[PDB]
């Protein structure tokens, strides 16, 4: 029981972790939707380029 | 496509459906046109006139015009005239059937049957 007992005690740490963790995920997403605008610029760019 | 590919310097994907219509409209005005049927019941036309169509799609000094078409094999059977001319005139067959589809492995193109002139 004692064995069982302690594993439950670290699903507790864990989840707790898990939100930071999470939030820190959605702050990454923010900035590689700005990332996603540097590929189109510089897309467009080239693409002047060579029909000049 | 061809003025994609010269004069405003763009890469094509092009496709074509069904490209039997075309050999199998050519066939139909082939006997009236007075031009007696060859192959058996095939324009006498059928090398030139693919080969007229297959060059104009190719990559040259600029754009790059790649199609994908569909071809049908009459009667299941790809060791008769009309397909077989063709698959000459094309690079990068591949090999479609009844069985496969029906087995329940999407899609039904062949494992063996899948070959191309581009691979090295």
């Amino acid at each position: 029981r004692i064995d069982s007992v302690s594993q439950l005690q670290n699903v507790a740490e864990t989840t707790k972790v898990l939100f930071d963790v999470s939030k820190e995920t959605v702050e990454l997403e923010s900035e590689a939707f700005e990332l996603k605008q540097k590929v189109e610029l510089a897309h467009e760019a080239k693409a002047v380029l060579d029909s000049w | 496509a061809e003025y994609f590919r010269d004069e405003e310097g763009q890469d094509v994907l092009l496709f074509i459906d069904n490209i039997f219509r075309f050999t199998q409209a050519g066939s139909e005005v082939s006997a009236l046109l007075g031009r007696i049927p060859s192959a058996v019941g095939y324009q006498p036309t059928l090398a030139t006139d693919m080969g007229l169509l297959q060059e104009r799609i190719t990559t040259t000094k600029k754009g790059s015009v790649t199609s994908v078409q569909a071809v049908y094999v009459p009667a299941d059977d790809l060791t008769d005239p009309a397909p077989a001319t063709t698959f000459a005139h094309l690079d990068a067959t591949t090999v479609l059937s009844r069985g496969i589809s029906e087995l329940g492995i999407y899609p039904a193109v062949d494992p063996l049957d899948s070959k191309s002139r581009l691979l090295d």
